[PDB]
């Protein structure tokens, strides 16, 4: 099985790519993104300064009166960075990278891959990188021994009393292992808004980043395995790596006048023309289509789902009805064909609860705050979250809880890293070389 | 301070080392324990399975079984009337804390305007609160054919507004307002307004009966649901529309406040449970700082009373273990004015040598204040064999002396961590003094204590205000937790602070529509001990006569 | 295709879904009275905006944005408002899930929710008023068996009023038997209007059945459509089978 | 079956499509809702903060507000008397399940002999139970000067032995024995003895009042503590010695059984909470299989009643959300004999076409039985506009038809997974039939349903017996959970099975010293609806008159 | 577990769902299918060998699978899901009773937080049982430590120390 791979502008960038080359354990770029996710941490130096300046530690309205402390963190960001790469480096010639950002308000700390390597907990890099910031502040800013515990709190919040770094000023794409809905859900517990912030509102690149993170958890959970490996390999090529230029071509032609229904019909025609599906039997007026290839049919429908969202929500410039699009793309697509929708029901399944929990009193929220680990959107095996990332990127500003409110730090610091911001070029390039 | 009680409990002089035993009639010397057998007999008769039975195992009362004057009062009661299960006030204190959730109103109101296109004014905000107080107890606002909850079961449920925006504050109906300027002394009031800012809050108090049937993590889900129902009703949007999901998320996560956060897998629990409640926060629930601003000792002592009760009797003695429990592990620090004497004297010492809250935090001050008060307290127990016989366990002895030492060191510095460090010096002093400390695993904390107190590492460093029953050292053992809250209160009372760690939780528990009276926990306990306290949540309306 | 089915109701279901099939007009309601029914704004006043127009915004470097044309309200930055319908089980021409399928075929930039007793569409404000007109004056609406309501929607599965109307707890519409027409005296949330809006002329039971989309024992029994019952059983089979094993 | 109730609720013929509205007096047509305002008035008078208020938002009762015959009974009550908060029986059902922990006795007894050197015989085992029944409710067995808990508050706490070792069984005092041969029909008895084996168990039922103040994860900690106290007392070892830690670990982990297991971080909860309780286990709590072995429908219907109540009204409608709640989401499946008619007829169908439990599990049987019963049930609602007006939400309509379909498919095969697959066919049929299914997120499950039903992957595959409110698809939405338990019971009732998934939990809930009567949940609900049910845990002894 | 329908663990039994398959006897055939599903390259360190006459089975995943794994326990999902599939289509398990094999392997998961009553084990166990960030390598029993070093005292001390200090 060989898919062609195209970029975010519809141009071809790799020829006959065997889909076996696209699995995380075969693909080098994906391998490295996982490494870069365990090692890359964002630290808010301005936020730690404010917290310490006003004794507002632990977060959420708290203030420890009489324990205020005027230290200058931002101004010494450079000096703090230097101490950090001292504590953190393993070899002189490794990939430790600790650079101040935004005039010293922010700080990217990337641990040496040597530290990753021997790390069980994927979030752990935050402890290591954060504890450096803690120590570096104490003996650059000359903090008193009796008030040092205030620096620990400005950095890590209420930890260990809370399960997480509550009210802290440390962040990564991952967050704490005990917040996981199940084994291997680590790479699933990354907000769509985080995804969209780090790809800087580039729709194709958001879809990609969501898809590769999703499908890498699909492999980790033993879902993409055995008689299912192919389902996710092809599902992944078409959804996230713009295989056959199918997502891009559908949107090029349906983008000016099209709806979710016309995109549905676009999917049925193309599978028809390619011998993916045929006519099983002809009822009294209407055709029941069969699948010649169940995995590639799913892959085809899945690609059209992303296109369905891009055309529909892109027309409104509002995220919102991504939940309706996913619901009704699969609803229509089934009763147009007599075949299962994407993910054999689960994709439409997710969108029913998603629609509910984005339009009611009981919970949820707006589209950007969901992720592969939200109980409302955990059900579909990688085929729903990448749509949701397209929608939240196509938003011109209708959301209260946008990437700028929830995912600011991530967007500012991770946005600066290239394989985070633009993972397509890297995965497809990796896939080319890997195929020799 | 402890003499009057010591002479009421004991026939002999407090000084005497000798007395008679085995001459009280055994079990049946006590009014309460007799009552219990009567009820046991009637139970087994109707039932057919044996229940409570004095004659099983140990014969209680070969010594005289003590009465206890609840410190600060003139009420003497049997120990059996201070078990939380036997005491309604004790249950109602926990109930009022568990059923409290506070929610930010700011981004919610922003949504209505920026997304739903509806104006938010004081007129509509009051209308909203009339609605919320219909909706919170289980009343219907939108759907036809809705069944509802009996108000007779929920007469304790309601909501009020806290706001540091003083211009909005006196535009809100007084009956919907927890007024910071009315409830607090002038300077505490201003310290609170400054700390809160022009941010406005929704204090929801769920029905106690709902905590009885369910749990703490119910509390905020319930608050969030009825808040969203009331917004829908009062601002005439679609009863189910996109921006409503902003209300769900603001109320449940982004702008929410709970008395406790969740706990890890081995002590798995959701929110608003006793182990998730930090010392500084439990301290700011108690409202004695309001009434006695100029007595740092009363404010701290009162925080110890409801800390030890909540954390030892209810939390450690039931949630985390169960059975007969840990009544007297807690009582060692609120009956008989024993700790009270130790604490007050320690304050008189600090008041002299240093000033109140005037000492630089240093090893020197700890080494001085801690050692002085621990030797004092140790010396009171060996001077008065009566007080030694009262506090018969070493755990509660260690706790009484370490609390006095710890709070005293806090009185001097005004800094919780220093105060805490003095606790850990006191304990390691008690050890070599009596050749003992507490029960078997009593000193796990106190031996880790010195190194973790000022440490800044991963699961080691954290100011005491922010610590709680989930701080690794603190998660297991009695005679520590509530006393730590006392040290947090002591530090902040010595300074004259209105609160220890949370402005909003403080104002919230100042409200006079609560059931428990949080200004005076000790007096309430005796009210429950004498069976004079009227709890909420009783189901006598829906049950045969 | 749209939808399988060998019966009349199935055909009205490809018809309303089909953007080629012209929806037969039964009424004529002026734009001012659509704005008043959806009591979001006053018809004279301009459009409120949730964000500034795209023609003057920092539009992100995105090659997908360039492919997809925004709608009128998207370019102006209009706020997203709604309209909600409740369709009676007693032969209402259109029904919730069928409403949403029609929307996803007919209109652009659609957010919609199909519930049992309510159906809501949410899009840009100016485009919503244009969509609402078609929904209100064509054969898809009927002022007795279909009601406009954004709150207290209770009534779809309820028996009919003496006058042959669906229950309205808030009493939004009234029957003016002087004209024989149903007219709204309140907006879709229940606030009293200044003057009644005649959307009237309720159809008799015969015309409703000829254009109904619900399967009913006292109309076209669900049991009768065997070709629909075969496709829905096919989706079930292939789902259960593929979820076990994609295939081979 | 539903005609008698349909003619009592409605003046008109059930067949008629027309009636009058707006002519009932609004809110004030109902006895209950009047009562509620009276109490609200008295509350606001004494209080000063507005409470329940009819005139806020929506005027209830523009249609006639229904009464409901609890199915299987002749009791008609207002909907307001079936809210769990208004109903004591409903609260007591949950209470009895939450306060139940069962502990293995085998390795404990092994420890006493192999490590502590003490003989374990029936004579000592009985002595031990006399002790445990003194100790469980809060009685003292070892330490002098122990305070104790009032037996009047705990008259519902006790322990008994379950043992498949029939030779030990009739050496234990009858009052300490849950006798499998006395409580069960002959063949169910033998099936249970075989499944349990010669393993012997300790069924502890904690005080309801302790669940009221605390939570479910208290329950086993409490059981473990008093079990260890009683071993110490009865076998005269050191009251605190190395091998005692074996008792702690056997009781708390190695040989323990709880009605529920803990839940993940977003719905963070400890043990014995409603979401951790599996369908098969809730089904084995209900004891209708005991009394009606030859009516597979009654046994299943009865399991639905206490499933929907527990999982929708108490669990989803309070723990997971709150407010007015989900009374009628649950009631749609135990009032008015509507589902009862659908289920019985479906059984008559299976009884004819196939045999009871005789059909090979296949797509063919599902496709047949599921479609037939769903069309039947759909056709009853459109034949009787009265029943349509009763079950006004589609969610409860979908649930009633899918339950009937699901259980019917289970009646034929006798296999829960097949039955479940029929549920998911039924739903997707309802969809295209009425052009609707339920509320907004109703069909998340049911659209994932077909593929996950037989799947074997990570968080996808699992027999229905073993599934619960923590199975990913099932964790959110009403009108599913209790009905699934009904399908588990249906499968196993059709086969004549004594239990669905747990032998021991089954025997345990057969005990006649429970407070709720688990043989007949529906009749109990009406007993609570009429305010005739006497719950435990009431604090009227420790509170003023 | 499958022979007696005692799945989910802790005394449970699903009556009437018993199922006589022979797993042990086909351990060799099951292993072979497993290394087929699990291998990344022909020349990697996949190792799937039957132990103790087919009663036990060691499954070592290719380091290529580790490499891209966030959850440290996850290998159990992967290795276990192989055992699941390998049993189904070597022992010819019926589609309707296949969910019983999932349960015999992984217990009550996903209803329970862990593989409760399962037959899969590693030195690590599930991330949500951790007391804090990075406590993964800490959640290994001393008895596990001592069992794997076969009661050799110095080597137990070592294994405990290096896991602790890491
Ligand atoms: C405001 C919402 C949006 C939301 O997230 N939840 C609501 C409201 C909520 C409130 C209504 C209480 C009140 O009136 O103040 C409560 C009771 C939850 C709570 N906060 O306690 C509820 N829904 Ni609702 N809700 C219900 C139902 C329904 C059915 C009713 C259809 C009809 O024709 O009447 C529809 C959904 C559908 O169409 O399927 C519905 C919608 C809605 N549901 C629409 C309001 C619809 C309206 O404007 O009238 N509920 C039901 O169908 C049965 C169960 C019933 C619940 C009460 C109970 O179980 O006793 C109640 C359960
Ligand atoms: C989704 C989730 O909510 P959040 O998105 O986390 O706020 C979850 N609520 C629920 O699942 C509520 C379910 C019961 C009410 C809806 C019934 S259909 C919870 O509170 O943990
Ligand atoms: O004797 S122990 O120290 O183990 C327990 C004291 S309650
Ligand atoms: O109207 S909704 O489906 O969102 C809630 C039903 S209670």
């Amino acid at each position: 099985d060989t898919v062609d791979l195209y970029d975010d502008r519809g141009n071809c960038v790799a020829e006959e790519v065997p889909i076996e080359v696209l699995s995380p354990m075969r693909n080098e770029a994906i391998q490295s993104i996982v490494n870069d996710i365990k090692r890359t941490v964002a630290v808010d130096l301005e936020g730690i300064e404010n917290a310490l300046q006003n004794a507002t530690v632990g977060g959420k309205g708290m203030k420890i009166p009489g324990r205020e402390m005027d230290v200058d963190i931002v101004d010494n960001a450079e000096a703090i960075a230097d101490e950090i790469e001292k504590m953190i480096r393993v070899y002189q010639d490794d990939d430790t990278n600790v650079e101040p950002m935004y005039d010293g308000k922010r700080l990217l700390v990337q641990l040496p891959s040597e530290r990753v390597k021997v790390m069980a907990d994927p979030y752990s890099g935050t402890l290591q990188a954060g504890m450096a910031v803690v120590h570096a502040i104490i003996d650059v800013c000359e903090v008193d021994m009796w008030d040092a515990n205030m620096v620990k709190a400005a950095v890590f919040g209420r930890y260990p009393q809370t399960i997480d770094y509550f009210g802290g000023n440390v962040a990564s794409m991952l967050d704490v292992p005990m917040k996981q809905e199940g084994v291997g859900y680590a790479l699933r517990n990354i907000m769509v808004n985080h995804i969209v912030a780090a790809t800087r509102k580039n729709t194709m690149q958001a879809v990609c980043l969501a898809a590769t993170l999703q499908q890498t958890a699909m492999f980790e959970m033993g879902d993409a395995l055995g008689p299912f490996e192919r389902l996710h390999l092809l599902g992944y090529a078409y959804q996230g790596l713009n295989a056959d230029n199918m997502v891009y071509d559908i949107v090029k032609k349906h983008g000016k006048e099209g709806t979710v229904g016309t995109v549905v019909r676009e999917v049925v025609e193309r599978a028809l023309e390619d011998g993916v599906i045929e006519v099983k039997e002809e009822l009294p007026s209407f055709k029941v289509y069969k699948a010649n290839d169940m995995d590639l049919w799913n892959a085809y429908a899945a690609a059209g789902l992303v296109a369905a969202v891009m055309v529909n929500q892109g027309a409104a410039r509002a995220a919102q009805g991504v939940s309706a699009t996913i619901l009704y793309y699969n609803d229509l697509l089934e009763y147009e064909t007599g075949l299962p929708g994407v993910d054999f029901g689960r994709a439409e399944g997710t969108a029913v609860g998603f629609s509910f929990f984005s339009h009611s009193i009981y919970g949820g929220g707006g589209p950007g705050i969901f992720h592969g680990n939200h109980i409302v959107t955990r059900h579909s095996k990688g085929f729903a979250i990448p749509p949701v990332a397209a929608a939240m990127a196509l938003d011109a500003g209708t959301q209260m809880f946008s990437p700028e409110v929830t995912s600011k730090l991530i967007g500012d610091v991770f946005g600066e890293i290239d394989e985070f911001r633009e993972p397509m070029k890297y995965i497809t390039e990796a896939a080319a070389e890997e195929a020799k | 301070l402890f003499m009057k009680a010591l002479k009421e409990k004991f026939e002999e002089s407090p000084e005497e080392k000798y007395t008679k035993f085995y001459i009280f009639g055994g079990w049946k010397q006590s009014e309460r324990k007799k009552e219990f057998k009567e009820w046991a007999d009637k139970i087994v008769e109707e039932r057919g399975v044996p229940h409570y039975n004095p004659d099983i195992g140990v014969p209680l009362g070969q010594r005289k079984l003590m009465s206890y004057q609840v410190s600060g009062t003139d009420v003497f009661v049997e120990g059996d009337d201070l078990t939380f299960v036997n005491n309604a006030a004790m249950q109602q204190m926990w109930d009022d804390i568990r059923r409290t959730v506070i929610v930010g109103m700011d981004t919610a109101h922003r949504v209505l305007e920026r997304r739903l296109g509806k104006e938010v004014t004081p007129e509509t905000i009051n209308e909203y609160m009339e609605t919320l107080n219909h909706a919170l107890p289980g009343g219907a606002v939108v759907q036809e054919h809705m069944v509802e909850i009996h108000p007779g079961l929920t007469w304790d449920c309601y909501a009020k507004i806290i706001t540091g925006d003083l211009e909005l504050a006196d535009e809100i109906d007084d009956k919907f307002l927890i007024d910071i300027e009315k409830l607090f002394p002038e300077e505490q009031a201003e310290q609170l307004i400054k700390a809160i800012g022009n941010r406005t809050y929704q204090v929801c108090r769920m029905p106690t009966i709902v905590g009885h049937v369910c749990d703490g993590a119910t509390m905020y889900r319930w608050a969030a649901m009825q808040i969203a129902m009331s917004f829908i009703c009062a601002y005439k949007i679609a009863a189910g529309e996109a921006a409503v999901s902003d209300f769900a998320f603001a109320s449940k996560h982004a702008e929410v406040i709970n008395m406790g956060e969740m706990l890890p897998a081995r002590r798995a629990r959701g929110e608003n449970e006793p182990g998730g409640v930090p010392f500084g926060v439990l301290a700011d629930c108690v409202q004695t700082m309001r009434k006695y601003p100029d007595d740092p000792a009363k404010v701290a002592l009162e925080v110890i009373a409801a800390g030890a009760m909540l954390y030892d009797q209810i939390w450690l003695g039931s949630y985390m273990s169960g059975g007969v429990g840990f009544t007297q592990y807690a009582t060692a620090v609120y009956p008989d004015n024993i700790l009270d004497d130790y604490v007050y004297y320690g304050l008189e010492y600090v008041e002299d040598k240093y000033g109140i809250a005037e000492a630089e935090p240093s090893m020197d001050v700890v080494k001085d204040v801690a050692t002085e008060v621990t030797l004092y307290g140790l010396e009171q127990y060996e001077r008065y064999p009566a007080a030694m016989e009262t506090h018969f366990g070493g755990s509660q002895r260690a706790a009484v002396c370490a609390a006095a030492a710890g709070c005293s060191t806090a009185f001097a510095t005004g800094h919780a961590q220093a105060g805490l460090n003095g606790w850990y010096l006191s304990q390691i002093l008690h050890k070599e003094g009596q050749g003992r400390l507490g029960f078997y695993g009593y000193a796990l904390q106190d031996q880790c204590g010195a190194a973790n107190s000022l440490s800044v590492r991963s699961d080691e460093g954290l100011p005491l205000e922010l610590r709680g029953p989930n701080y690794p050292n603190y998660a297991m053992n009695v005679g520590h937790l509530g006393e730590y809250a006392g040290i947090v209160q002591a530090a902040h009372a010595a300074r004259g602070d209105a609160f220890c760690v949370h402005p909003v939780i403080k104002v919230a528990f100042a409200d006079e529509n609560l059931v428990f009276d949080f200004t005076e926990p000790r007096k309430e306990f005796a009210k429950g001990a004498l069976r004079e306290f009227e709890p909420a949540g009783e189901r006598d309306l829906i049950v045969p006569a | 295709f749209y939808y399988p089915g060998e019966t009349d109701v199935a055909e009205n279901r490809r018809k309303y879904m089909n953007p080629n099939y012209e929806l037969k007009k039964l009424r004529e309601i002026p734009d001012e009275d659509i704005v008043r029914l959806m009591g979001h704004r006053e018809p004279g006043e301009e459009y409120p905006s949730v964000h500034p127009p795209l023609e003057e915004m920092e539009e992100p470097e995105c090659p997908i944005r360039e492919l997809v044309e925004p709608t009128e309200g998207a370019k102006a930055g209009d706020r997203i408002r709604y309209i909600q319908f409740t369709d009676s089980v007693y032969f209402a021409p259109i029904h919730p899930y069928i409403r949403a399928r029609m929307y996803m075929w007919r209109y652009r930039g659609v957010d919609t929710g199909s519930l049992s007793g309510r159906q809501i569409i949410e899009v840009r404000e100016r485009d919503l008023e244009k969509i609402a007109k078609e929904l209100l004056e064509t054969e898809i609406f009927d002022p007795a068996r279909s009601g406009v309501r954004g709150a207290t929607v209770h009534g779809h599965a309820l028996r009919l009023d003496e006058n042959g109307l669906m229950l309205h707890a808030l009493r939004r519409y009234r029957l003016n038997e002087e004209t024989g027409e149903v007219e709204y005296v309140k907006d879709q949330v229940g606030i009293e209007l200044d003057e009644p809006i005649p959307v009237g002329a309720p159809a008799d039971e015969d015309d409703l059945k000829e254009r109904t989309t619900i399967y009913r024992i006292d109309g076209t029994p669900y049991r009768e459509d065997e070709e629909l019952l075969q496709v829905v059983q096919r989706i079930h089979e292939l789902r259960t089978l593929a979820g076990y094993r994609p295939e081979e």
